[PDB]
């Protein structure tokens, strides 16, 4: 709104920084223009954070262990290093799964080597081999081990690749070494890249020579959906109602066998482009599997995605797609009729990770809500290429925003709702602004698909229109 | 499908028939899952004594630990000083994890910064990182003090904090008079309580070591109180209240209760309350220093006794009747203030509650875990109530602490069946609750999974969890509770007896089967 | 059979095979029990809407009421005065029942006497009973005051308390200067709160009616506080604390929190604390009188407004956020004292808790019952939290109270599904929870049986109970809680959200069935 | 010992009373002499309480509704009068039963007429008839109605007998009017008598002309056991192991059919003589059924009672009795070996209602405990005749003791343990004396039989030896 005001606000916020930090941060804040197609001319992304400025970014270990490898349920994932990292990331992400924990599923469990001073001084490869033996003894029904590195592993001269090779040859088990040390990269995105490379190098090609899996022309894989609150399940059902067959989903509620069967499918359906574009491009190049993006956020995006997917197949699939759309139309129409009057005209600001800042806009507009600012923690420039056409004119765009910047922007813009993570929720709640968690769904969800849209609308209404937001000022003040 | 009048979240929407059929098809078609009988057999095997024998032979594998790393405790200590910014020299993922952990436990904003060291500093060092970070942090958030700790990355590369901060001051990145205390907090040594101790010792040294010439012991007629790692605001509150009721001058060093309990009134306060720099500079002039949790304040005790020349009393944590009495009498002796009648009445009221609930408390068996001082205080209180500690676990405890706990257990007839485990994790504890079933568990939220496992074996094998400790993520506002003093003892007693009574109520709710014992009066 | 190492009480010893066979033989041989299918059919019928229609047609039969009789409240009021003996003119069985009831709720000694009226007095009246009882009570227990109430026995024959006490004083059984206030408390009128009101009005009249000539309003710069029937000691504590923090002079009339919270230190104190006779004599000199529970203090309000000439403010019970704010501003206006920053911060902290827990609180459905003022304060707080009160029951409420509650409900969008029932008992409430299932119930211990009934229908039909109210017999030390002010609102909010979270935890503990939603972080 | 000291203590305590109260109370306190067989020459009982002295006694409504009629599970018991009495007595007594509450069992429920002023002025007989109609409508599986009167019913002139007769003829149901008004009598004892008379007049003789019940020579009834904590059950099993057949059980876990079948048995086994001697004597006079007392408190009394019962039958019953005693000997021997060392030499003071002050001495002596004082709330002089021979020389005997007397006697005697009710528990707990509830078993039990003796010993040890009794004095005091 009123572009010159937004640029003035940007300058006023930047006035406080030292010259180096101000000059750097000036390249990461922008005023959106929907006509612009290339983001390199307006915003700069995927760079190192300025020291001492309260960034929100994580590390490559979080991007690899917590995002990509952790949701794999039948594998045991071992945090190689000191005790803190696996403890802070244990069950913090709501990647839902079905299994018997401790027997054949291990998602919420924390396996670690628990480095001491002696391990730092004299290495930890012998400890790693002994620990792998112990894992094999105590958890027989596991189907593969991954070793996720923390910072000291890369800092000291540890060679986890040789240990993994020897122990895998000895036990006839898949052991995947992931060099996802924290100091690599600038954020979790290099963790995504490293985890995808490990998947390609150690898992994806097991059944290249195997041809015992019967294949159908309607075989698809779900890539980049991590089943937050059941999200992937809420997507999968729709695809099965269309008549497709979902051979695998990466990686929420995912098994290693599904990953190894993925090269046998006819189409890849990529949900999170940011974290899985590497593996999808590799399979297109190697196995010739086409991949396409889809968006199941809100009825409009869901219907458009379903039609786009069905067009990739024959006419029976399109007929089933129309049947599914007709079946689900009354339910989301009822949701819209109930909740749009309570949410029309509200203004939303978002600060999320790599995919969701632009994916959720359509669902918000399906309830009459306008997104006035958005930003990414770690996403690349192609993500901003998509976002710039996704958003409106004179809206605010921020990359790797600092706490001070986000607080000042929110003070000036005064949105009705903010969607961000755990580290901004209470900051903006004490400020008197409704806040929804857009990583964990505030322990609600799923939000994907038609069944998720109802939950999304109910949550928006329950937080935006709660009475507690009208009680922050004492009557005597 | 969703009904707009009654919308279902993940539970119980995924229990619908269509979702169940989808999940069954997925598992049968593409997961290559083990047969359910094989899974049941392996679970039953994991509940046995042979599995426990194999489990306790572990040497290299840790499963579900019960501790964190040092810089988390260093951050918590730094948060307790006035207008102080916690600054972790190292990698930014650590700070993200620390802030998320404390946000989930306290449900409050937690402020901390890092200098964001990357692969470049892995060979050059983080000197430029520290210069730029100190300048940026001071310019942007305007702290009166920056308390510097370390991550394992900078510890492994061997970064010299003292030299780097001195070079930052010398070259003009920050003023020479600006306080920047620092502490090395290697995460491969000790745990979070060790980091708290290290950070406190660093701050105290920074403010007192070079200016001890004009210090006279007892000049300000105050007693220094060092709480240690504490995640209950009620504990700070009760210590302050008890000291104020005695009319005893005191100085609580590292007090974060104000900054972790800010009001929601339309503004964000990054800083609130805390120990002032004047208090820390005047601390050597106190009569004495009392350490509330002495089993992770060894470095602090060494510094206070050696430098400040304070004869630190040998006191246990003021938890439960006897130790609260001993703490009050020691404070009275140090300050010369008589114990007031209000505290005597409060002690009598706690004793009255104990007399009222002893019948339901007697003979109950508890597994428990946590931090060393917290754990031994719990064991002492449980012994005082006639309860039976059986499995006592402390992942970050040592051999001297275990010897002290064994001495406590031997003094009581209710400690006959108790075993103390040091260096054991919660998978060991799961084996223990399966093989020697207690009545209840006491611990943090990570125990909930253990309960789930016990419920899988059978309803008669379930071990309910009572949430006392850190962190508690699945309940709201339990961090406002108290575990110290008579008031904390009353809260713990109420929670224990009412947990017992809800378990009994649940076990006797079956109509015409067990509800003959569903008594109105208990 | 018993194993000496693990002895079994009634539960679960009577679940052994021999006891089960004995019970089956007894039932099959000598009880002539109905077939189990007939019992199941009748239970299912009692859970239906036709049964509810028949149940609400009741005119003469009361099943499981939610109220007591007047002399119980009169005894509770009398206990709040210094060295005062409650004395019930009538039958001794009433006093035995009153003392047992209060002993089970408070877990403390409760002192009360009777004159033990029998059939001889049923013919000739209880004048000699009163003379001998007053003399014996004064000689034996040495009270400074004897507060006389009545049982229905003495009410029916029409015993004249005034004349009988006057004849006792005239003939020398007790001194003329000894205070003996009295009140008629017919148990077939009203309920226990009515008895509290009657006893307080009698005591106030006795001490103030004849000496009003030298009384000037506002002379002592105090505010009178009348609490009414209250069974939470924390409520007295919080009112006194809040008034002291404002620096407001006050006089709490009928304060029993000291005599219901005596310490266990080796001696028995029959009397402890309480309102003095000087305070009651000086009450007309206050600036004003504030009634905390105005819906059962109508007689007291009439006396205070007519005789003391105090312009009693129109205030609701200080429960929740808005009503606590209104109470504080009214007190500030009356006394001229500004509201301190500590109370502002406490209000902000409560608002912060509300903001933290609104997601788990929103849309929840509650059935609730209790006393009128407590019920309406609870409804107001639940509306403030975004919760849905659905079945609001108050056995001792009237039509004006119902109109006020309906006005409260209509002002809020969350009150659209609420129905208020006056004169209905807990069998009606059982029908309501069966036919329109809420998420939870709020009430006293008598609700536990309702939960049992719901569990008999099926696990998906269980309505868990949250114990707030009087009496609570199956939990320990809940009477120490607070329901007034910001602190009481915080306690109630914590209890509600944690009850919701324990229910969710229990519902998602099934391994590989529902434990996909067994989240560590909630 | 020290009889002179005990008498001096009695005089010192009595010194405070006024002349009339002192003269009356002097007849209710005594120093026991085991050689004395006539209590009327020693102590006086069953008299009215002195006004204003804080007695412990209840009323006749408590003795009838709460003790005798309430445990009958298949009957609905209606408190006729104002709301208080049925509310204070609802589920306060732990008479255990098996049944579906609200359908075919009604023990813990409170049925009342809830009198108002209009009912007082214009009577409540029409209300009673309407209420009986509503009871029949809403609780079809009930097997009989009893109407328990409160004080106003007897004071206003209501004719409940006519209503009961008319409605019983109309509905073909047994309706029992009980005139248990509170002001009659001096305690619960007249309630026992009135309830027994109602049983005799309205229930006991229903099957006098019915001879379809097959009878055996081993038919016994349990009379006066109210199944507190399951006590009656813990007795019944032993009798069934002896080979007897328990036809009825009065009245804990009791049904109206058992009461009606009682006149068909061969022997009556009376536990509480005080509350059931009336009905047992009536059945001896009318049906010729002999009755005998028994005591199942502690192994010694249990064994003696079992042998005394078996002597009333043939040799097969005696052989079974010997088998039962041999079977149960090791268990109570183990209990004694475990708990007597912790309880030897302790001194006990008791004050219970009408049977238990003398019945529990043997169990205490089985653990090496000496009872130094005992007393009754409401028991008669034959109870003291039975009591005096069971207690030691120069021990204290008190009838209808006052709170002041009880406190002073405990202060002078300093017992290690006190067993009394709810209204003395906390009084003696704040004094620092261990206290056990001897009415409700402190929500524990059963205490009858061999299975109950283990619970009794564990409870005595857990309360007497609890650490909290050593913590009442602050270390700085
Ligand atoms: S993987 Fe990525 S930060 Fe694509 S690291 Fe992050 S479960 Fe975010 S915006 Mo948390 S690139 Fe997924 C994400 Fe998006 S953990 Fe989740 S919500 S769609
Ligand atoms: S950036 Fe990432 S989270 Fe940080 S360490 Fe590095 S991989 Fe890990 Fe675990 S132990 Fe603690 S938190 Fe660190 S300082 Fe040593
Ligand atoms: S001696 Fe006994 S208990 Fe007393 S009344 Fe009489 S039968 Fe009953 Fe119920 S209602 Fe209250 S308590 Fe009485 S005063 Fe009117
Ligand atoms: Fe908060
Ligand atoms: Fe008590």
């Amino acid at each position: 709104m009123s572009r010159e005001e937004v640029e003035s606000l940007i300058q006023e916020v930047l006035e406080v920084y030292p010259e180096k930090a101000r000059k750097d941060r000036n390249k990461h804040l922008a005023v959106n223009d929907p006509a612009v197609t290339q983001s390199k001319k307006c915003i700069i992304s995927n760079k190192k954070s300025q020291p001492g400025l309260m960034t929100i970014r994580g590390c490559a270990y979080a991007g690899s262990k917590g995002v990509v490898w952790g949701p794999i349920k039948d594998m045991i994932h071992i945090s190689h290093g000191p005790v803190g990292c696996g403890q802070y990331s244990r069950a913090g992400r709501r990647n839902y799964y079905i299994g018997t924990t401790g027997v054949n599923a291990f998602v919420t469990m924390n396996f670690t080597s628990d480095f001491q001073e002696k391990d730092i001084v004299f290495g930890g490869d012998k400890k790693l081999a002994k620990l792998i033996d112990e894992v094999e003894t105590l958890f027989p029904l596991n189907k593969g081990i991954s070793v996720q590195s923390e910072c000291p592993i890369g800092l000291i001269g540890d060679d986890i690749e040789s240990v993994s090779k020897v122990k895998g040859a000895e036990l006839s088990k898949t052991i995947v070494p992931v060099r996802c040390e924290g100091f690599r990269g600038v954020s979790q995105s290099l963790g995504h890249h490293i985890a995808n490379d490990a998947v390609r190098d150690w898992v994806l090609g097991k059944r290249d020579e195997d041809t015992t899996f019967a294949s159908t022309p309607y075989d698809v894989a779900i890539i980049g959906d991590y089943n937050i609150g059941g999200d992937a399940w809420s997507s999968r059902i729709l695809l099965e109602e269309m008549g497709l067959r979902c051979v695998a989903q990466w990686s929420g509620d995912g098994s290693i066998s599904e990953i190894e069967l993925t090269p046998k499918v006819k189409l890849n359906l990529v949900h999170c482009y940011r974290s899985m574009n590497y593996i999808s491009r590799h399979m297109e190049e190697k196995y010739g599997i086409p991949w396409m993006e889809y968006n199941f956020f809100g009825p409009t995006k869901t219907i458009e995605s379903l039609r786009a997917i069905a067009a990739k197949f024959d006419e029976s699939i399109q007929k089933k797609c129309e049947e599914v759309i007709a079946k689900y139309k009354p339910e989301w129409e009822a949701v819209v009729a109930k909740y749009r009057p309570r949410l029309e005209g509200k203004r939303v600001m978002l600060y999320i990770g790599g995919l969701r800042p632009r994916h959720v806009i359509g669902a918000y507009e399906d309830l009459g809500m306008e997104v006035v600012g958005t930003g990414y923690e770690f996403a690349h420039n192609d993500d901003y290429d998509r976002t710039m056409k996704e958003m409106g004119d004179s809206t605010l765009l921020y990359d790797d925003v600092t706490g001070y910047e986000f607080e000042e922007f929110v003070k000036r813009i005064k949105p009705d709702l903010i969607g961000s993570g755990i580290k901004e929720k209470f900051i903006f709640q004490k400020m008197g602004i409704p806040f929804r968690e857009m990583h964990s769904w505030d322990y609600s969800g799923p939000y994907h698909g038609f069944d998720g849209f109802a939950i999304f609308a109910r949550d928006m209404d329950m937080t935006l229109n709660n009475p507690c937001w009208k009680k922050l000022q004492a009557p005597w003040e | 499908s969703q009904q707009v009048d009654k919308i279902k979240a993940s539970y119980p929407l995924f229990l619908d028939q269509d979702y169940k059929d989808m999940l069954a098809k997925k598992r049968d078609g593409f997961e290559e899952k083990y047969p359910q009988d094989k899974i049941d057999e392996v679970f039953q095997w994991t509940t046995t004594k042979e599995y426990q024998e194999l489990n306790f032979q572990r040497e290299a594998l840790t499963v579900n630990p019960a501790k964190a790393c040092q810089p988390l405790g260093a951050v918590l200590c730094a948060l307790g000083f006035e207008k102080t910014m916690p600054y972790v020299h190292g990698s930014q993922g650590c700070v993200a994890y620390f802030r998320s952990y404390f946000n989930r436990h306290f449900r409050e904003p937690v402020s901390c910064v890092s200098d964001s060291m990357t692969e470049d500093a892995a060979v050059f060092g983080g000197q430029q990182n520290m210069k730029d970070g100190l300048q940026n942090c001071k310019a942007t958030y305007k702290p009166d003090m920056i308390a510097v700790s370390t991550t394992c990355m900078a510890e492994v590369i061997g970064d010299d904090l003292n030299a780097f901060i001195n070079n930052s001051k010398k070259e003009g990145f920050i003023p020479d008079e600006f306080p920047v205390p620092f502490a090395h907090t290697p995460s491969f040594v000790g745990s979070h309580v060790t980091g708290w101790d290290n950070m406190f010792e660093g701050i105290a040294r920074y403010f007192t070591l070079k200016s001890m010439d004009d210090k006279v012991v007892g000049s300000n007629k105050k007693i220094n109180i060092v709480p240690g790692f504490e995640t209950y605001l009620g504990n700070f509150r009760v210590i302050k209240r008890m000291l104020s009721e005695m009319g005893v001058g005191y100085s609580l060093l590292s007090d974060p209760e104000e900054v972790l309990d800010t009001p929601a009134d339309g503004q964000f306060r990054m800083y609130a309350g805390g120990t002032t720099q004047e208090e820390m500079k005047d601390a050597p002039n106190a009569l004495n220093t009392v350490l509330l949790q002495p089993w992770h304040l060894e470095k602090t005790k060494k510094f206070v006794e050696g430098t400040w020349k304070h004869e630190v009393p040998k006191l246990n944590i003021p938890m439960g009747l006897d130790w609260t009495d001993e703490f009050l009498m020691k404070v009275s002796e140090i300050s010369g203030q008589p114990i007031p009648a209000s505290l005597t009445k409060e002690r009598g009221r706690l004793v009255d509650m104990m007399t009222d609930s002893h019948t339901w408390l007697h003979g109950k068996r508890f597994a428990l875990w946590g931090d060393p001082d917290f754990v031994m205080g719990l064991v002492k209180f449980l012994l005082e109530l006639g309860c039976e500690p059986v499995h006592i676990l402390c992942h970050n405890g040592n051999k001297r602490w275990k010897k002290a706990v064994d001495a406590i257990l031997a003094a009581s007839p209710y400690g006959k069946n108790a075993t103390v485990y040091i260096g054991k994790d919660l998978w060991h504890l799961r084996s223990l609750v399966f093989t020697d079933k207690p009545d209840f568990m006491i611990g943090n939220s990570y125990g909930k999974f253990i309960q789930r496992d016990t419920l899988h074996k059978g309803k008669e094998f379930e071990v309910p969890l009572i949430r006392i400790g850190f962190p508690i993520f699945d309940r709201h506002h339990l961090h406002r509770s108290t575990t110290l003093g008579y008031e904390g003892a009353m809260q713990i007693l109420t929670t224990l007896v009412n947990s017992i009574l809800e378990r009994l109520d649940e076990e006797t709710r079956g109509m015409q089967a067990t509800d003959y014992n569903h008594d109105l009066v208990r």
